[PDB]
């Protein structure tokens, strides 16, 4: 299997501030 | 008004025995810890003031206090992984899970923002939530005929939370949880709204993103259709997540391979492949090299859609990282094509650009590039053509850098690049 599965973690706003 | 106050005073306002004394103070509290200039959570931390307001979110009878509590605890949560803890420590948990079935809409929201603050603080709390039992309450907030008749704001930040309840990867999150949440993600993934969208298209991505069997029950629910639609998007911030989760699928199995193909996915590529955004180009072109991985049949698509000189073009232009997924890519395709496709990959162009990169600081894509080349005369061999092969790999100057490499301090290199001489130089 040639594949790779590891990518650079990323994502959305882990935790967000109310304004 | 309460605009200022010290933490001495929200303290002496909290510990007063007078319930609207202390919703002044508390909402005092919460606007200390809404400003975005260093917002003092360790000094209210440090004050005691946590558990004081997880009992105000219990306060039925008064629901302003119920919601100054609930937003000055968010922004806590919203902190280090000290400060998400100091909240969950304060039993916060099953106190925000009740709130959910507040009939304050505006309390509700904020109970499941505080939600989302604490499962994006990692695996433990996220599943600790899910424990708690926040699944169910939160999905039953979205059962309704129409999305659309959610407040948008609302909408978004249950979006958000589900997702962060999807998110990490030591350990996923528990299998009956992930199955309980799809149909409800399957349905955000047809709404119209771009910031839903894009929290759905990264839910998607965490839940693709490892195993076999965790990207078989994402596909299952049929939405790489959806998602390929999604990856054709304008709008950045849906582009990227959607192409996190193609490009975690196409790590799967041939099967899960060739859904996202059958999808239409390679007809975006030759855009994905020259955005001008670096990390589009970047996540395409690993992409990419997954699908190049992929079955004989799987490759001649790639073909057929005219990526190879999409491949040429980033392996020639391209920063330094992407042209390592590139590498890859072409490695990827010359160890499992036909001949008659690596023939083709050579007759669009790849060895000049294949034997720049071999002047790169980066054992890695050295090792990647020269196993791409003995692909490529092993192929050569077998229709007597080495040495047409060895011309332009001379006459491009690739010879040089091969030679440069035998001493190489490095044995895999020195290896394999006095081995390329040996047999062919």
């Amino acid at each position: 299997s040639a594949k790779r599965k590891e990518p650079e973690p990323k994502g959305s706003t882990k935790k967000k501030a109310k304004t | 008004g309460t605009v200022n106050w010290s933490v001495e005073d929200i303290v002496k306002g909290i510990n007063s025995n007078n319930l609207e004394s202390q919703l002044q103070a508390t909402q005092a509290a919460r606007k200390l810890l809404s400003r975005e200039k260093q917002p003092p959570i360790d000094n209210i931390i440090r004050a005691g003031l946590i558990p004081k307001f997880v009992s105000f979110l219990g306060k039925t009878d008064c629901s302003p206090i119920q919601f100054e509590s609930a937003w000055a605890l968010t922004n806590i949560a919203s902190g280090t992984s000290e400060q998400t803890k100091a909240v969950v420590d304060g039993g916060a948990i099953p106190a925000f899970i009740s709130l959910l079935a507040s009939p304050h809409a505006h309390i509700s929201e904020q109970a499941v923002w505080a939600l989302g603050n604490i499962a994006g603080d990692g695996s433990a709390f996220r599943d600790l939530v899910i424990k708690h039992g926040a699944i169910d309450p939160l999905l039953a907030l979205l059962a309704v005929p129409d999305l659309s008749t959610l407040a948008c704001g609302y909408l978004r930040n249950l979006t958000w939370t589900l997702s962060n309840l999807c998110r990490n990867k030591n350990p996923a999150p528990p299998l009956d949880a992930v199955e309980q949440i799809l149909p409800t993600l399957v349905r955000l993934l047809h709404h119209n709204d771009p910031e839903v969208l894009a929290d759905s298209c990264w839910a998607i991505s965490y839940l693709t993103d490892g195993p076999n069997e965790r990207i078989e029950m994402v596909v299952k629910k049929g939405v790489v259709p959806q998602l390929v639609k999604l990856l054709g998007a304008t709008e950045l911030p849906i582009v990227t997540p959607a192409l996190r989760a193609i490009g975690n699928i196409v790590t799967g199995t041939d099967e899960q391979t060739q859904k996202v193909i059958d999808a239409g996915a390679l007809a975006v590529f030759p855009s994905l492949l020259t955005n001008p955004k670096t990390n589009i180009q970047k996540e395409a072109t690993w992409t990419m090299s997954n699908i190049t991985a992929g079955r004989q049949d799987q490759i001649q698509q790639v073909v057929n859609h005219g990526l190879v000189p999409f491949l040429v073009g980033v392996l020639s232009k391209a920063d330094f990282k992407t042209q390592k997924e590139a590498a890859w890519a072409i490695t990827n395709y010359t160890s499992g094509g036909t001949v008659e496709q690596i023939v083709y990959l050579v007759h669009c162009g790849i060895i000049e650009p294949l034997m720049n990169l071999l002047s790169a600081k980066d054992t890695k894509i050295i090792q990647v590039i020269l196993d791409a080349i003995s692909n490529i005369f092993q192929a050569a061999e077998k229709l007597g053509e080495t040495e047409k092969l060895s011309i332009m790999i001379e006459e491009c100057g690739g010879l040089d850098k091969i030679e440069a490499l035998q001493r190489h301090e490095n044995e895999s290199v020195y290896k394999a690049s006095l081995n390329l001489i040996e047999k062919y130089f």
